[PDB]
């Protein structure tokens, strides 16, 4: 390809710095754009580099673009949970529309959000309609807790999910379990994983 | 400048007609179409420089482009064949260098509609045990059986959907992983404060939007037809 | 006294594959480049043709030309999709760039297009533009051009700075072979003509005289070129009398 | 479109057995595809020199065409254009 990006993906905590690198070959290189992608979402543009040597800056995202090294670098400063996305390098060969855009494949960015005031506790939840149905919910827990898959096939455990109260400025990480067999309990639930010494059980 | 996509998802069934609809009230003359795949930038399929116009892009083969208005563009698969299973982006620009993007388009071309269900969906109620020790309440959404992976799950707080305090699986779960056509389950949270879920004013509701079968697709079996539908759970907030 | 520079570009496009770009080079009366599809560089018909640019410069030129080639082929195919089906196959485009040089620093630029062999298109200031007589339907293909402010701004730069600038080097190079006097030979014959070959520059006079007295009926055919760079003409219709700079008063009288 | 003009001189002033230089110039033609022969009793003379085509300050293309050649009372020199303006091929005789 024509467009490579690097690293293909990274990992990196909230309030952390950013940097994406983009190299390309295209001839001529009319102007370079930044596109950013949420998973399942469309593009949105964060940028366009247009002169030799040329910088912008749009809030905590800033760029820059060389020309003549065929280069392009992307800073996110002070990353937030929801710069999570997949950034995109787009080079232009034309300044109308008569150019072809050619496109990078991207970088996967995961921001690790910071958990201000854990309290790990596994609650009951009963359904409103059935009674003879529920779910167990492992909240409140640390970045540093790994949720891991059931040995058991009949019980359901899902991944960790951050939710942003953004009103409160309060952020909350979350896994759900389930089964329909009767030898299943929230005080077993997450036995499988690697829960706190803290754990709150009712 | 916008640009809209129809349908958002859409499930069709190998050597089925598939046709991908493109909007745009912007006067724009021109149109592109492009397809993202894992590994790989967008690709230019076929593109149009006005009404009546259709010009192939870099990857054509296994499709047809038309240009009815300056409004609508559409990409047409005569045959559809599994390697067609992709996200499919539509853009639109004037003389200008910049194309306004679409949406997007998930399009999954299966053997058979055979294994196609919509889900069961449940809203599970906030613990007391939470509410004392936390003063937060987080309701519980399972959507389960459904396939394929074509769902919307949104919450639904009287009447106005929300997102603050909102947490979706960024995927799906295996209901039978050994099974090879298996049916998924998704969770979903929404965490509010104890005393908004203390209202018993306040109607939660968890709604997933499901892509099936349309009128136009067969369906010969015993089981309800497996259409696009919402199927959704409710709850009312209590003091208790 | 005032020469005229020209780089002649003829692009022919048969159909949407096939296409070919050649373009030639002038200096008033005389080639200076050579650039044919086949040739990935621009060639020197003359010692001097690269005038006073640096190797350097030159290079860094000739780039800018490469890239252009290859650009304006894809565009002028895209504009052909673009207008579709008004305008089709086979499409013949001219170009003629350059520029006049007169007595100081003054100088005149210029970029004339020609589609299917008529005028319709000049790059005038900061931007192209139609001419009178072209047809309406090029508007869309002038706007679009228009739009590449990055063409436009390095057109404006080699017609008002790169172009005056190289041509007064060439002028300064080229000198000796410019200012070269070559004299003419003439020889008569009629068949039921006075034919002048060899002679450089191109200003002559030839003429017709029943002793002192010209004659109106005399027809001085067009300047033909030698293949050496010098000039053939004929006179039709008793002498023929022919005045050249390289003769310095001595005139050729033929009876 | 537009027909060829087809102008063939001698470089020299002729005279039968010395060796001189017979032009053939092309002009006033579009589209620019042109195929030219000079021929010697009819047949094809090999070692023909092209100038570079090239155009006028009227649009109008021209080319030269050259080759050597030592005239004779009993020989015969043309210019053949093969031209899309044209059904059948111009053939203009050199002349003195
Ligand atoms: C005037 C003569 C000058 C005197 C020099 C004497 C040297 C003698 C050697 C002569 C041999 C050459 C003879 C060939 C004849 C040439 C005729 C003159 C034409 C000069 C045009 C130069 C345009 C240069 C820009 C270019 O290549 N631009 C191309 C690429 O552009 C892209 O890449 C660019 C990328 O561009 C950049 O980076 C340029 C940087 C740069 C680098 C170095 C130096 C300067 C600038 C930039 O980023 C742009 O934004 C981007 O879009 C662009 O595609 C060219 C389009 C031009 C089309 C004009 C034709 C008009 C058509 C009208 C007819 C309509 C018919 C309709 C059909 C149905
Ligand atoms: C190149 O020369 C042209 C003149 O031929 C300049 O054109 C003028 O540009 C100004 C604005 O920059 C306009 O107000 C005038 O109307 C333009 N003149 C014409 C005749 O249109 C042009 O600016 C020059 N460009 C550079 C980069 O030197
Ligand atoms: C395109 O034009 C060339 C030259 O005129 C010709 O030889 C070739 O066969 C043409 N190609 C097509 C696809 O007609
Ligand atoms: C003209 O040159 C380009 C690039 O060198 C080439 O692709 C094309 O085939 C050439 N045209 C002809 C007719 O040879």
């Amino acid at each position: 390809t024509q467009v490579e990006q690097s690293p293909q993906s990274l990992v990196v905590r909230q309030g952390e710095n950013s940097v994406l690198q983009c190299n390309y070959s295209v001839t001529p290189d009319n102007h370079l754009r930044w596109f950013k992608q949420d998973t399942g979402k469309g593009l949105v543009s964060l940028t366009v580099l247009v002169d030799q040597k040329d910088k912008t800056s749009n809030g905590r995202y800033s760029a820059t673009l060389d020309k003549d090294a065929k280069h392009s670098t992307l800073h996110i400063t002070a990353t937030l949970l929801d710069d999570t996305a997949t950034y995109i390098c787009v080079v232009g060969d034309r300044g109308s529309a008569l150019g072809r855009l050619h496109f990078g494949a991207g970088t996967q960015l995961i921001v690790i959000p910071d958990i201000q005031n854990p309290d790990p506790a596994v609650y009951q939840l009963r359904d409103s309609k059935s009674s003879d149905k529920s779910v167990c919910l492992f909240t409140d827990f640390d970045s540093q807790t790994n949720v891991s898959q059931s040995k058991d096939s009949d019980v359901y455990i899902t991944d960790k999910c951050v939710l942003d109260m953004r009103s409160m400025d309060f952020k909350s990480n979350s896994a759900v379990a389930w089964s329909n067999k009767s030898d299943f309990a929230c005080a077993n639930a997450f036995n499988n994983s690697i829960i706190p010494e803290d754990t709150f059980f009712p | 400048a916008a640009v809209t996509q129809s349908p958002r998802n859409k499930v069709a069934v190998t050597g089925g007609k598939v046709t991908l609809s493109c909007n745009q009230t912007n006067n724009h003359n021109n149109m592109y179409w492009y397809r993202q795949d894992t590994g790989h930038g967008l690709r230019l399929i076929h593109y149009s420089y006005g009404a009546g116009s259709t010009e192939k892009g870099d990857i054509p083969d296994g499709y047809k482009a038309s240009r009815p208005s300056q409004e609508n563009f559409s990409l047409i698969l005569e045959l559809a064949t599994p390697s067609q299973t992709s996200v499919y982006f539509c853009a639109s620009g004037d003389e200008g260098y910049t194309q306004y993007f679409g949406p997007g388009t998930r399009l999954l071309v299966l053997e058979d509609l055979k294994n196609v269900f919509p889900p069961e969906v449940a809203v599970f109620e906030p613990s007391e045990a939470e509410i004392s020790h936390t003063q937060k309440a987080t309701l519980v959404c399972l959507a389960t059986g459904f396939y394929p992976d074509h769902v919307e799950l949104s919450w639904w707080v009287n009447g106005k959907e929300v997102h603050s305090g909102v947490c979706t699986d960024p995927q799906p779960l295996k209901e039978q992983p050994a099974l090879n056509d298996s049916r998924y389950a998704l969770s979903s949270r929404l965490r509010v404060s104890a005393t908004f879920w203390q209202n018993p004013r306040n109607h939660f509701r968890c709604q997933v939007q499901f892509y099936g079968l349309s009128e136009n697709d067969e369906w010969t079996q015993d089981r309800a037809k497996p259409v696009t539908q919402i199927v959704s759970a409710e709850a009312w907030g209590r003091a208790d | 006294k005032n020469y005229t520079f020209r780089c002649l570009q003829m692009s022919s496009f048969a159909n949407r594959s096939w296409s070919r770009t050649d373009s030639v080079v002038w200096l008033g009366d005389l080639q200076t480049h050579r650039w044919s599809n086949d040739s990935a560089t621009i060639s020197f018909t003359k010692p001097w043709s690269q005038g006073k640019l640096s190797n350097q410069q030159w290079e860094k030129l000739q780039h800018m030309f490469q890239v252009y080639r290859v650009s304006f082929t894809r565009d002028i195919q895209e504009l052909v999709k673009m207008m579709s089906p008004k305008e089709d196959y086979p499409i013949e485009i001219q170009l003629s760039a350059g520029c006049e040089m007169y007595p100081g620093n003054a100088s005149e630029s210029f970029l004339h297009v020609a589609f299917q062999g008529k005028y319709v298109v000049r790059f005038w200031g900061t931007s192209w533009q139609t001419v009178p007589g072209a047809p309406s339907w090029l508007d869309l293909p002038i706007k679009v051009l228009n739009a590449d402010q990055g063409t436009s701004a390095t057109v404006q730069m080699l017609l008002n700075d790169t172009c005056p600038l190289f041509v007064r080097g060439l002028l300064e190079a080229g000198k000796s072979d410019l200012e070269k006097q070559e004299k003419p030979v003439a020889w008569l014959s009629s068949v039921p003509v006075c034919h002048v070959s060899g002679f450089y520059p191109k200003p002559v006079w030839v003429m017709w005289m029943r002793g002192d007295q010209e004659q109106q009926g005399t027809h001085r055919g067009d300047f033909l070129p030698n293949a050496d760079e010098t000039w053939y003409l004929q006179a039709t219709l008793l002498a023929c009398r022919v005045k050249h700079s390289s003769l310095g008063g001595q005139d050729i009288i033929l009876y | 479109q537009k027909t060829p003009q087809i102008q063939v001189y001698s470089r020299h002033p002729p005279e039968n057995g010395k060796p001189n230089i017979l032009n053939c110039y092309v002009t006033q033609f579009h589209p620019p595809h042109i195929e030219i022969q000079m021929l010697k009793n009819g047949k094809k003379i090999p070692k023909v020199e092209m100038s570079d085509m090239s155009f006028s300050k009227d649009w109008s293309f021209y080319i030269l065409a050259h080759t050597e050649f030592t005239p004779t009372e009993t020989d015969t020199y043309a210019c053949r254009v093969k031209h899309a303006s044209m059904a059948e091929p111009k053939t203009v005789y050199w002349d003195r």
